Order: structure tokens, then C-alpha cells, then sequence
DNA sequence: TCGAGAATCCCGGTGCCGAGGCCGCTCAATTGGTCGTAGACAGCTCTAGCACCGCTTAAACGCACGTACGCGCTGTCCCCCGCGTTTTAACCGCCAAGGGGATTACTCCCTAGTCTCCAGGCACGTGTCAGATATATACATCCGA
DNA sequence: TCGGATGTATATATCTGACACGTGCCTGGAGACTAGGGAGTAATCCCCTTGGCGGTTAAAACGCGGGGGACAGCGCGTACGTGCGTTTAAGCGGTGCTAGAGCTGTCTACGACCAATTGAGCGGCCTCGGCACCGGGATTCTCGA
């Protein structure tokens, strides 16, 4: 036969489109998965993956650290208003806290 | 000696626990805790830490909001002390107890 | 100005209520961080041999360019995302917020010592210095042209000197229609009623419209061959004419204008010529604004750095300065690197053009001719549609066609696009990489090490340690280009802060934004909404087969080429009132 | 022991496209697959509810698109919406 | 078992300095106690519940996350 | 028209059951038809999701159960149990 | 053959056992329904709506109307605590508000 | 001249609407506003009197709640009139800014 | 300007109803302001909802759609 | 402004455990056909939403007022903070028993699927009776006196 | 404290249109099978949980001193609730028009499904460097003159 050729590299995104489709089907979300709605899930989850991925390395490389921890994942979460609305009711593990104080407790 | 006037080493702290990410509960006595609530609902039940660990923050992160919300309260309150029933309102507005 | 007026003024006057002088034309620049001069009042750097920067000697730009971004041609790689039509389209959005005038050599015959044929450095001259090796003129004598920058405010040495600003600063297709009204009067015909602009009298292209021709009294077209006796196009623009494909470019908006005011007329006949040409200036702008803030400026920041630089729009804001920014006259020129060494000419079915259907970019500047005599804007625009870009690589900055032979049938001997940049730079006595970086907020690094990990390459900081010195020595165009590119972007990071910056600046600042209210009707925007490039492309070219949505994207033949009929139509049916 | 699916190959590859020298931790890379995990759960379930939702069996690319448009607030969305689009392209192309 | 406690006043001092609290009253602590135990007591009969159907008796930190999802106070971390 | 199927004659049949004069308006026919179609959603996805999680693709009476006993709070989720098991337990007798 | 006897007949349920289920198989919700779970459901919701509704006939007997309007049905719900709890970010259409007043806003 | 003292005629009103279960916003003004609202998404749309009635009842319904809380919050304050303040306040805790 | 149809003595009826004894005169603009912002965002959600089904019609039943999707799911008007 | 002082921040060596990379291989994704049907499309219809249009009239608007209230100022004291000291057990690092999570094989019983048919549920059409609408009455309740 | 003023729950007619009922019809729920696989149940493996030991020391508890702010008077400007006179479109009720929501009939191309193939990713096993810890010096904010 052909040589074999994976999904995402068709698509050209990284996300598997092949795990995506098998999640969607086997989901029980719909009886029917359509052959274009996984590689726009993908398509839409590697787009947030990167946003926040891009964000939590410029935060830690602001904080003098190479390598990602979970509080600069915060960081960078909570530093954004769209993914701050995103993830409006989600705790992240050892995130910590956005450092503010209210202006009268100030001396 | 050197005295610090009150309200001064109060936001020191506040600083200091703003930029660590540290765990405030101490693990022992909220593991502790955890297992006499559960007692209540089924006996011999056995505990993964990872889920204790879990517990203790969602705990955490709960608490701390609550503490956010109350201490607005408090300062539309024309207040800088958070009292009790800063708490409660904020909990009956927030719709847990309403 | 009148508070009741809903189109905009030629020259941009009172744009702004709280200042009518800002966006204007004729103004100097805004100066987002202090100048960085030689002798702190007008003076470049390197003007003065001996003088350090910050404690390390200037660099010669000719010097930085022969060794920093200088590649064979042979190992070019085309962007597999990247039309030619996308760096096109840049250059001509550059033609369009910025133009910096200069003295003429005529008028400066007495004390300007014609610094086109002499370089004494005496002003207002800034010859390019060689160096030794250099591939091109191994004669150290020789001297490339180059003129300084007209001043804002002459007078004595009191203030920093600033630069003069020749177009609107406003996105308002101020590329054809002009900035002054001296300049507009003349560029629309008053033979009648009908509101279209000028069109030319001598020569058209199967049927069609073109640019008036202009006479000057030392014409550059002229000068690409004499057999021909074509003059340089007359636009919005003096530079209109630099290349074939602008030119095409402008055409096409020349071409649309006229449509839509045949349209208009048609619908609205009872409509005056003054109000007809009016309105189609602002669905034109409406139009330009449109494509530009939703199929270039995405395919340039990237989407982080459009969503962190460019968000929703909320409403119209007066207290953001719209004035072009002194650092993106020297940022946006990034648009050299996606620049191709051969200009591409197609047929309908996409297949070269005899005799001459890859032509180097040598032979093609300044050549108003290729328009007129050798088919027209059809194969122009065939070819900028499939022809991929070049892709921005660390050690590919630019090609050699416009760094060794640029310019070269007009001036005496070749120009090079790169290093000029560079030297532009230093005259307009910007900041360094490092004070540039410092104010986006990003890294600023000091050392080797630093420089090679934030720019992902030590030997390209190691090229640049061996000339610069320091990395707050580097110049502002070569520090952008050569940082890594983003994440489906074209640019690195400090390039990509200060153009989000600027075009944020020039559309909260716009009191005639498409998508403000009041400007436009409120159900109009929907059909406007609608418009795309290949569908007006298709509208106002001869040619029947466009890319699809993203044409900047879509650069392969036939994979993903779609008919014209499929693009639908712009709708003006709500405009009749 | 058996084989669990997890996304941190891909996140890997992510970070590796964006940051080609910033490295991950465990944790990062947990958290991560949660939040991949949820998010893709939100769209899929109401792509599911919209596909149940007007007497349809399927669920194409429309509802997919609908759902991003839906949960995905502000200018986040519009971006999303867009490079979906781009991906459904590219599988029209080949 | 009056194990409660065993959150002792400066680890609620703690946690309000790390909420942004310049100055905590005396009589805070017993409320704290009170709804961190409310919270608890309805966290864990959610997650006891979960365990109770899949016939185990261990409570996994996946029955916490999924019981903690289901309240409305999602957790990333652990799966 | 078309048959559109809803809990309409079920809980007037319920309310003969309970109050033996009282009738109801169309008004509080449709609050009592959105609330039963609510309830019922909220049961059946916690059901659902819950015989997801322990990877069985087969919806039993354990597992409405315990969607009923997480969902419903108090008292009443205790009597709702009891009904439920009277119901299962008519069914294996007869 | 045999004569045919509905479902909710066998298990004493006023509630539709055959539509539970068929809406139960068909709604996405999981591969394979048991035979029980329909069952189990029917009698959930008719216990639910015979406690909402039994609570708003009191209502309306002691309101001296003998219809049910959506009032009765609000007071019935906010009434009750644990109703209340499984109610909370439910709006009910034309159902108003309970008469109360805070202790301070009192004349005095 | 029977001029009732202020803040009784409000309390009165308060019970009054509190004990009543009518739509205390005039039909056709929200209508427009919900069509003028709706407009800027979607030119052309036509809304079905249901839909006006539903989004009117939604609104009233979450406008009582912040209103309630609001009360609240300005009772927590140690005042009886609301205030601007107090309603942002609520708002905030809510989670909605 | 049509926000303005919002009348005062509406606004405070409504208040009135909430429990309000006494209202403040700037309180109105910040009422008209809210009222905006969740008209705007459920209006959104319905016209996204009527636009999936290829609609030009919103009924009620997409409104009290977008209401539940919101967390502020609403009876009487179908499901 | 101007010194002491204590906490915080900025650099130089240490090494260690977690992160990145490599190696088998296995189970899941791919390719290549097949076929049934869910959705796209064309046409028709007839609800039902939209656009004036006139008459009431409850409601909104605008204004005079004065009184309860928001807010500013001030005095008390006592509750909480800062800190020093002593007591408590949290925590760290092994160490062992084993309950139970986790995995695997047989099978058997239950649920998917199909054919049939007959009865429950729906939409129709309706007549009456809770209920909304006037109307006078007697309390329910508030404001100087 | 008691007589007058306003508001309203209440008892009494009087229509009225909403609904509970009766009925014809339709479609899907149920009876009666067949068939295959989900998982119920043994049976086994070894993972990680619990209980226990003992030493260090970080942290909690307790008490003393003091200061600042929570709270209660006290008063002053003001603004907004209350009522009256004026103006206004809301609502109602009809009327007409046609947009398109919804329905039905055809047809096709698109996804579920099955079989063979093979390689993408996961678990195990490494090896090394980023940073937590450790220490010392420079910086800075606080506080008493
Ligand atoms: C000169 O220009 C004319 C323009 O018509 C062109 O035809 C001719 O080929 C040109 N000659 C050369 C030598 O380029
Ligand atoms: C306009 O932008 C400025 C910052 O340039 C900001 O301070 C201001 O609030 C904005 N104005 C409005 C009306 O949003």
C-alpha cells in the first residue's frame, strides 16, 4: 500500500487528529463524528496549548528560570483577561496567588 | 529594641506568602482531619496521599478566596479588620449558605 | 474645523479634536524614547570618526551589512506559507503611513555639493563609508549616495532635530488619493460629474484604467531605457513607481475606485460628483483598514502577539497619539527580508509568460514601461498571487538583488537596501536594540552568552559581537530582523511589540474607524464585512482564477485556487438611501 | 503495567515550536494534560449538545466551530475560530 | 476526636495573609474552622460516594478531582 | 402539526394521585414539564459521566443510584434511594 | 400472544417507563442502557414531582385557590430548604419573590 | 395635609410588589432595547414575542438578585440607602467582574 | 439612545421588590450599565445559537437555551 | 534630613534528584474498499412576526419641600499585634506487615436488534366553572394632638 | 392616647376564556425471539498504605506591653422620598402583508464498518545539569532623632 502518512501531518498541526477522532467517537458524544470536527478540535486545542505555553515561558523567563513550574503557569493564566475568563472557576495545584494588596491597607 | 510599629510586619508577611507557593495547612494534622470527617460516612476507609495532597489544596485555594472576598467586605466596610460576620456575608453573597 | 463633517480631510486636519494637529500632514514624528544623536543636539553617528557609542566604536552599515545578513542567492528557501502578494501588500501599507522627504540635489547644487555624484560630508550629504574586501566596488574612494532627512523645525542647535512626516499618519488609502490638496485637485478629473479619479490619456490595457502619467524635471523612468519613453506613474505617492508590482498595486486600488464610483453613480444618480468621490474615499479606506487589520496583521504578529497587542475594539479613544512613530518608519521596512530576488509574470493558466516571465529585481526598478507595454497588471498580479515569499532565516537575512544590484540603471552605481536602512537609522539617531528592547519590557542582554540565547544563535551574536561590541551598539532594523521568528509569524519579538504598539496607536487614535460608530452606517458594516482581495481582484482584473480567503496564505497553483464566481460579490445595496 | 494515554508528547512539542530551550516539569506537564483534557471535554460536550440539540446525528465542523465561539471568551475565541478554519483547509487542500 | 483543631490560629493567620488581610479579629478563627470543615464534610461525601460505587476501599485523588469537578471547583494537577 | 412528546398527563396523573380536587394551569404545566426534563438531563449526564469514569459502557440501576445520591442533597436523596429500590425490586418479582 | 401491559403498570409508576428509556438509549448517554436504570428513573422523577407538587397544593390550599399558578409553585420551591438546594440557579417564570424584609429596615 | 412620613409609602410598596408577581418593566421599551441590543451581532433578525417575554423575565429575575444583594452589602455597611459601590461590590464577590 | 427606556420608576420598582427601602440617585446609571452587560452577553449566546441552525428567527426556545448554557437556566419557556 | 538596625536582595561554590533522551515493541492509527442513510437541496404552505393606526389612560416626567440620613469630626479603651520564651509535635529517614488496587481467564446472562401489532398518547373540538374584574364595607395601619 | 385619613383584605355579583374531558387517529412500546460480548467472578501479583520507631528543630502556645482603630456620640449639609400638576407613549384592538419555519420528497456522498499493515508513542532504563540549599556581602525600608 502507501506509505503511511499520520492526520496531523495532513492537517499541519502537533495535536494527534487520529486520538482526537477516536475520543470523539468512542466519547459517546454523537452517534456520528463528523471526518472534519476532530482536526478543528485539535486545531482549537493546540492554539490554547500555545497561548498558554507562550505565556508561562514568558513569565519564567521574566522570573530568571528556564524550566516551567506551576506557578509561573498561574502567572501567566491569571495575568490575562481572556484566560482568566477561560478558567474562571479552575484551581491550579501549587499556583499560588497574584501579589496585590488593597491601596487603604498600604501605610 | 527594635519594635516595629503594628500593621508593618503584617504586610511584610502578606508580601512574603503572596510570592511563595507553599503549602500554609501543616500535612499532618489536615490529613488527620481528613480522615475523622470520612470516618463519619464509611468505617476503615484508606487514604492515597495524592489525594489528601489534592484535598488539602482545593482546601487551600477555597479558603483563600473566601479571605479575599471577606477582606473586600471589610474594606467597603470602612474597615481594616475582617470579622466574622464579613465572612458570612460573604459566603450568604457568594450563594453557599443562601 | 466645522464639529458636523463625515468624511475625512485630504490633509487629516483636526482628526483629533483635542489637538487638530495630530495625524496631520507636515508634521514631525513622534518620538516614543528620546534621541540617541552624536552630539546630543542633530548629529548621526559616524558622522565624526574617532567617537564611540557608549564606549565602542560605530560600525560602518555597509561594513555590518557585507558580513551579517549578506547569503548566496543559490540557498534560498521559499515560505511555504508566504505569498509574494504578502510582502507586497506590506510594502505598499508602508507607502501609506510614512514617507520621510529630502532636500532635491537641483536646489542644493550651491551648498548640498550634489551628494547623488559627490560624497563630501558636508550637509546635507551622509555617504555611505566602504570597507575594505567589500564583493562589489574594491575601490575605497567610491561612495554610495545617500541624502539626509529633511528637518521638522529648523533653527539653532536648541532642540533635538526631528523628521518631517510627507503622508498621513491616519489608515485612511492615503497611498492613491493623496495627502495634500494641491495634490488631490489634480488627481481626480473635474472634466464632468461622475466623481472618478484621473485615468490615464495615452496608453491602456485591454480596456482598462491606469495611473495618469506625471512629468518631472529629472524623471527616474525615463532613465531604465530610452527605447521606451514612459514616464513615472502619477498616485497618492511619489515613490508610486519604484517597482512594477506596486504600481500594478495601485492600479488595482486606482481601478476599484472607479468601480465603485460607476457603482454609486448608478445607484445614487441624483448624487453630486464632489459627494460620489467622497463616499468612495471612505469605502476605500473602510475597505484598506479591513484587509489590513484581518489578512496581514495576523499573518505578521502571530496570534499571541496580535491577541496581547491588538484586542477587541471597545470605542473610538482620543487620548492615544495616532502620530507615526520615529521607530516604525525603521521597523516596518522588515519587509526587505520577504522581498524575492526575480519578479514573476503568469498566464491564465498559471504558467510563465514569454519572453521575460522571471526577471531579476535588477532590471525592474523604476520601470513604469513593463506596465504599460508587456501586458498590463494580469501576469503582475498572476505572479504575485503564486509565487512563494522568502523565508526570514538568521543566516538568510536578505537577498543580494536588492543589496548589490538595487537601483542600478538609475543611479551611477548600485545601491544597497540593507545597510541604507541601517544608515537611515543612525541619521534619525534612534536608541539601540538594547533600549528598544528595555522598553517593550523584554530582556535587554549585555554579554555574548546572553546575546546567543536570547536570539537562539551563537554564531550570529558572535557575527554581531565581532562589529557592534556591545548589544546596545546594534541598530534597531538589524536587532528585529535577526530575532527568531514567532509562532505563525514573520517577525521576532521587538519588532512585533512596536508594530502591535503602532497599529493599536493608529486605530484606537482613528476618529474614522470602520468599526466606529457613527462613521458608518450600522447595517453597512455587515456587508463590508464581506469584502476579501481575490473577490475584488476578480471585480477589477481581467484574470478568472483568485486564491481563497487569506490570499497572503495561499500560495500554490492549483491546490488551492478557486473560480471567480465562488468569492461573493460586495454588496452596496445599502447605500442607496 | 498497561498503557495510559496522556498528552505530553505533544505539549512537548508545543513548548519545544514556541520555546526551543525552555524546559517542563512533571507537574507543568499534569497540569497541562488537565487543562488540554477539560477543555477539550467542554467543546466536545457542547458540540455534542448542539449536534442533539437541533435533530442532528452528526457533529461536523460547524458545530465544533459553534462550540469554540461559544465557550472561548473575548478575542481568544475569534483567533481560535480562525486557525480551525485553517486546519479544515489544509485537509480540503490534501 | 476533636481533631479540628489541628488547623491551628497561625496557619489561619497564614492563609489570610496570603488572602491580603492587614489585621484578623479574635473570634475569626472558629468561623474559619467551622466552614473549612463544612467544606471538607461536602468535598469528601461527594468523593466517599464516588469510591462507594466503583466497589473500593480507597479513595483516590482522581475520585477528589472528579468530585471537586462536579461541585463547580475544578482542580488541574492531578489527572 | 408534528407530535411533540412531553411529561404533560403524567404529572396531572401524579397530582390525582396527590391532591384528589386541585388542578393546574398550562403555565405550571410547562414549569412542571421543564423541571422534570431538567431533572432528568442533570441525572442522566451525572450517570453517564460517572460508568465513563470507571471505563463500563453500560448504564445499570447502581449507577443512576449513585447519580442520585450525588445530586440530590438530604434528606430527600435518602427517600428518592428507597423509591428507586421499591421500584427495581416490583420489577425482579414480577 | 398476550395482553399487552405497560411497563409502568408492573413496577406501580404513574411515570412513563418506555419513554424514560427510549430517551435514555437515544440521548447520547451511554452504549448500552440496563433494563433497571429506566425503572429507577421513572420512579426518581415521579417522587420529585409528586414532593414539588404536593408542597405547591398546599400552597395554593392555603392561598384559597384551587388551581396551581406558577407563584404556588415558587413558594413551594423557596419554601423548602432542600428544594431549595437542588433550586438553586433555577429561575422559575412569573414565580416573584418571598415576602421578607431585613430586621433593621423595620420601622422604629 | 396627610403627608406620610419617608419611608413608609416605600415600605408599603415593597410589600406590595414583593406579595404581587407582575413584570415591573414595561413591555415595549425592553423590547426595543433587546432588538437595538441584538442588532449590533446580526442585522435583520426578527425575535419571536416569546423570546422578548423569556429575556424579560431572565432579566428581571437576575436584576432582583443583585438588587437583594446589593440591600445586603449596605446593610453589611452600616447604611440603609444603596449605592453605587454596593452594587459593584457585589458584583465583584459574585465573579462577574 | 434607547438604554434610556429603562425608566427610573422601573429601576426602582425593581429594587423595591428586591427589598430596597432607599435608593441613591446614581444608583440608575449603574443599574441601566449592568442591565446592558447581561442583556449584551445572553443576546450574544441566543443570536450564536440561532446562527448555528442556519435561523434568522430567535425563539424563546434558544434564549432559555442560552440561559442554561449561562448557569442561569430558566422553566416555563419549554425545556 | 539623618544615622542604626533588621529584613531582603544579589552573587559564588555544591551536588543531587528530576527532566530529557534513548531503546524495544505493541496496540492503535492508516490505507483500501463497501454500503446504508443522514443531511443537502428543491418546492410548497400558512403560522406568525412585522409595520401603521386611532383612543384611552396608567405611568413617566418635572417640581416644591423638609426631614431622615450620609458623612465628617472626636473621644475611649481594649483588642489585637510584636516580640521573647518555653513546650509540642511536624517532619524527616528507615522498616516491616499486608489489604487491597490492579491484571487475567471463563463464561453466561443480559442487552442490542429485528418482526409484528395493538394500545397509549397526542391534537382536534368543546362547554362550563375557577378566576379576574367592578364595588361597597370594615378593619389595618400611620401622623400630629 | 384618640379621632381622622389613606390602604387594603373581604364579601358579593358578573362575565369569561382556560382547561379537563371525549374522541379519532397514529406511531412506538411491548411481546417474542436470536446472538454476541460486558462484565461477574475466581484467581493471582505485588504496590503502596498504615503503623511504628527515634532524633532535630521548626513551629505553636503563652504572656507582657502598647498603640491604633472599632465603635459610640454629636452635629451638619443635603438629597431624595412624598405628593401634586403636566405630559406621554404603553397597551389594546383591529388590519394588512409577506418572511420564513416547518414540512415533504429525491438524491448523493460521507461516515460507520471490516481486514491487513506498520509505526507512534509509552514504559523502562539511563545520564547529566538547574536549581534548592548554603553561605557571605550589598541594598533597602523602618524607625527614633
Ligand atoms: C527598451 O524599452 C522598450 C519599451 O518598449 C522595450 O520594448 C525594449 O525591449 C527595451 N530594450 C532593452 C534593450 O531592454
Ligand atoms: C484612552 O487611552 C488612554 C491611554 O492611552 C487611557 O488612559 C484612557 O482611559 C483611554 N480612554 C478611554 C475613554 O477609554
Amino acid at each position: 500500500r502507501a506509505k503511511a502518512k499520520t492526520r496531523s501531518s495532513r492537517a499541519g498541526l502537533q495535536f494527534p487528529v487520529g486520538r482526537v477522532h477516536r475520543l470523539l467517537r468512542k466519547g459517546n458524544y454523537a452517534e456520528r463524528v463528523g471526518a472534519g470536527a476532530p482536526v478543528y478540535l485539535a486545531a482549537v486545542l493546540e492554539y490554547l496549548t500555545a497561548e498558554i505555553l507562550e505565556l508561562a515561558g514568558n513569565a519564567a523567563r521574566d522570573n530568571k528560570k528556564t524550566r516551567i513550574i506551576p506557578r509561573h503557569l498561574q502567572l501567566a493564566v491569571r495575568n490575562d483577561e481572556e484566560l482568566n475568563k477561560l478558567l474562571g472557576r479552575v484551581t491550579i495545584a501549587q499556583g499560588g496567588v497574584l501579589p496585590n494588596i488593597q491601596s487603604v491597607l498600604l501605610p | 529594641p527594635h519594635r516595629y510599629r503594628p500593621g508593618t510586619v503584617a504586610l511584610r508577611e502578606i508580601r512574603r506568602y503572596q510570592k511563595s507557593t507553599e503549602l500554609l495547612i501543616r500535612k499532618l494534622p489536615f490529613q488527620r482531619l481528613v480522615r475523622e470527617i470520612a470516618q463519619d460516612f464509611k468505617t476503615d476507609l484508606r487514604f492515597q496521599s495524592s489525594a489528601v495532597m489534592a484535598l488539602q489544596e482545593a482546601s487551600e485555594a477555597y479558603l483563600v478566596a473566601l479571605f479575599e472576598d471577606t477582606n473586600l467586605c471589610a474594606i467597603h466596610a470602612k474597615r481594616v479588620t475582617i470579622m466574622p460576620k464579613d465572612i458570612q456575608l460573604a459566603r450568604r453573597i457568594r450563594g453557599e449558605r443562601a | 474645523c466645522p464639529e458636523q463633517d463625515k468624511y475625512r480631510t485630504i490633509t487629516g486636519m483636526c482628526n483629533n479634536r483635542r489637538s487638530p494637529t495630530l495625524g496631520a500632514s507636515n508634521r514631525a514624528f513622534v518620538r516614543w524614547l528620546p534621541a540617541e544623536y552624536e552630539d546630543g543636539f542633530s548629529l548621526p553617528y559616524g558622522w565624526t570618526p574617532g567617537v564611540k557609542r557608549n564606549g565602542f566604536p560605530v560600525a560602518l552599515a555597509r561594513a555590518v551589512s557585507n558580513e551579517i545578513v549578506r547569503f548566496p542567492t543559490d540557498q534560498l528557501t521559499p515560505d511555504q506559507e508566504r505569498s509574494l502578494m504578502f510582502m507586497q501588500w506590506g510594502q505598499l501599507l508602508d507607502h501609506d503611513l510614512d514617507f520621510t522627504p529630502e532636500p532635491a540635489a537641483r536646489a542644493s547644487f550651491v551648498t548640498g555639493v550634489n551628494c547623488e555624484t559627490s560624497c563630501v560630508q558636508q550637509p546635507p550629504c551622509f555617504p555611505l563609508k566602504i570597507p575594505p574586501n567589500d564583493p562589489r566596488i574594491k575601490n575605497q574612494a567610491d561612495c554610495i549616495p545617500f541624502f539626509r532627512s529633511c528637518p521638522a523645525c529648523p533653527g539653532s542647535n536648541i532642540t533635538i532635530r526631528n523628521q518631517i512626516n510627507a503622508l498621513t499618519s491616519f489608515v485612511d488609502a492615503s497611498m492613491v488619493y493623496g495627502s495634500e490638496e494641491p495634490l488631490a485637485r489634480n488627481l481626480r478629473n473635474m472634466s464632468n460629474q461622475l466623481g472618478l479619479l484621473a485615468v490615464n490619456q495615452r496608453f491602456q490595457d485591454n480596456g482598462r484604467a491606469l495611473l495618469p502619467f506625471d512629468n518631472l524635471h529629472d524623471d527616474p523612468c525615463l532613465l531604465t531605457n530610452r527605447s521606451a519613453r514612459i514616464p513615472c506613474f502619477l498616485a497618492g505617492d511619489t515613490r508610486s513607481s519604484e517597482m512594477p508590482e506596486l504600481t500594478s498595486m495601485h492600479t488595482l486600488l486606482l481601478r476599484e475606485h472607479n468601480r465603485l464610483a460607476t457603482e454609486l453613480k448608478s445607484l445614487n444618480p441624483r448624487w453630486d460628483g464632489e459627494r460620489l468621490y467622497q463616499e468612495a474615499r471612505k469605502i476605500v479606506g473602510a475597505m484598506v483598514q479591513i484587509i489590513t487589520y484581518r489578512d496581514y496583521l495576523p499573518l505578521v504578529l502571530g496570534p499571541t502577539a496580535m491577541r496581547k497587542y491588538l484586542p477587541t475594539y471597545r470605542s473610538y479613544n482620543d487620548s492615544v497619539d495616532p502620530r507615526i512613530a520615529n521607530v516604525f518608519t525603521n521597523a516596518f521596512r522588515y519587509g526587505h527580508t520577504l522581498i524575492q530576488p526575480f519578479m514573476f509574470r503568469l498566464d491564465n493558466r498559471y504558467q510563465p509568460m514569454e519572453p521575460n516571465p522571471r526577471v531579476p529585481l535588477s532590471r525592474v526598478f523604476f520601470a513604469s514601461w513593463r506596465v504599460v507595454l508587456e501586458g498590463g497588471i494580469d501576469p503582475i498580479l498572476r505572479g504575485l498571487m503564486a509565487t512563494p515569499a522568502k523565508l526570514n532565516r538568521q543566516n538568510q537575512i536578505a537577498v543580494d538583488e536588492i543589496r548589490e544590484r538595487l537601483f542600478e540603471q538609475v543611479m551611477r552605481i548600485g545601491l544597497d537596501l540593507p545597510a541604507l536602512n541601517m544608515q537611515r537609522s543612525r541619521d534619525h539617531g534612534l536608541p539601540g536594540y538594547n533600549a528598544w528592547r528595555r522598553f517593550c519590557g523584554l530582556p535587554q542582554p549585555e554579554t555574548v552568552g546572553q546575546l546567543g540565547t536570547v536570539l537562539r544563535n551563537l554564531k550570529l551574536a558572535r557575527k554581531l559581537m565581532e562589529q557592534y561590541g556591545t548589544p546596545n551598539n546594534i541598530d534597531i532594523w538589524m536587532g528585529g530582523v535577526s530575532e527568531p521568528l514567532k509562532r505563525k509569524g514573520r517577525v521576532g519579538p521587538l519588532l512585533a511589540c512596536i508594530i502591535g504598539t503602532q497599529f493599536r496607536k493608529l486605530r484606537d487614535g482613528d476618529r474614522f474607524w470602520w468599526e466606529n460608530e457613527g462613521v458608518f452606517s450600522m447595517q453597512q458594516r455587515q456587508a463590508l464585512a464581506q469584502i476579501s482581495l481575490p473577490r475584488i481582484i476578480c471585480d477589477n482584473t481581467g484574470i478568472t482564477t483568485v486564491s481563497k480567503n487569506n490570499i497572503f496564505m495561499s500560495n500554490s497553483y492549483p491546490r488551492d485556487f478557486v473560480n471567480c464566481s465562488t468569492l461573493p460579490a460586495l454588496n452596496l445595496a445599502s447605500w442607496r438611501e | 503495567k498497561t498503557r495510559k494515554e496522556s498528552y505530553a508528547i505533544y505539549v512537548y512539542k508545543v513548548l519545544k515550536q514556541v520555546h526551543p530551550d525552555t524546559g517542563i516539569s512533571s507537574k507543568a506537564m499534569s497540569i497541562m494534560n488537565s487543562f488540554v483534557n477539560d477543555v477539550f471535554e467542554r467543546i466536545a460536550g457542547e458540540a455534542s449538545r448542539l449536534a442533539h440539540y437541533n435533530k442532528r446525528s452528526t457533529i461536523t465542523s460547524r458545530e465544533i466551530q459553534t462550540a469554540v465561539r461559544l465557550l472561548l471568551p473575548g478575542e481568544l475565541a475569534k483567533h481560535a475560530v480562525s486557525e480551525g478554519t485553517k486546519a479544515v483547509t489544509k485537509y480540503t487542500s490534501a | 476526636r476533636d481533631n479540628i483543631q489541628g488547623i491551628t490560629k497561625p496557619a489561619i493567620r497564614r492563609l489570610a495573609r496570603r488572602g491580603g488581610v492587614k489585621r484578623i479579629s479574635g473570634l475569626i478563627y472558629e468561623e474559619t474552622r467551622g466552614v473549612l470543615k463544612v467544606f471538607l464534610e461536602n468535598v469528601i461525601r461527594d468523593a466517599v460516594t464516588y469510591t462507594e460505587h466503583a466497589k473500593r476501599k480507597t479513595v483516590t485523588a482522581m475520585d477528589v478531582v472528579y468530585a471537586l469537578k462536579r461541585q463547580g471547583r475544578t482542580l488541574y494537577g492531578f489527572g
